[PDB]
């Protein structure tokens, strides 16, 4: 992933313009946008994203799960 | 953690979601 394009989509979803993006924005998205994905698995990914567990996802955490690589 | 499934979902879907909302 391009950083130009990670910053770009971490603008986009940081609606309240506070530098995070909300953990509700996450569930909004799986919840909506996913294939019958249980609660549990929802759960699941957003804490995977946010690992602190502070109901926000700031740029490092951002950073983590969308530039990492597994391989 | 994350199956590689369900990992790849969530940053598909996220992007997903950025690039609808740039889009309004
Ligand atoms: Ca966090």
């Amino acid at each position: 992933l391009d950083e130009r394009e990670l910053k770009e989509a971490f603008r986009v979803l940081d609606k309240e313009k506070k530098g995070v993006i909300k953990v509700d924005v996450l569930r909004w998205i799986l919840k909506s946008l996913g294939d019958e994905l249980t609660e549990d698995e929802i759960e699941n990914m957003i804490a995977e994203t946010d690992t602190d567990g502070s109901g926000t996802v700031d740029y490092e955490e951002f950073k983590c799960l969308m530039m990492s690589s597994d391989a | 953690g994350l199956s590689p499934e369900k990992k790849k979902m969530l940053k598909k879907l996220i992007m997903q979601k950025a690039a609808e909302d740039l889009a309004n």
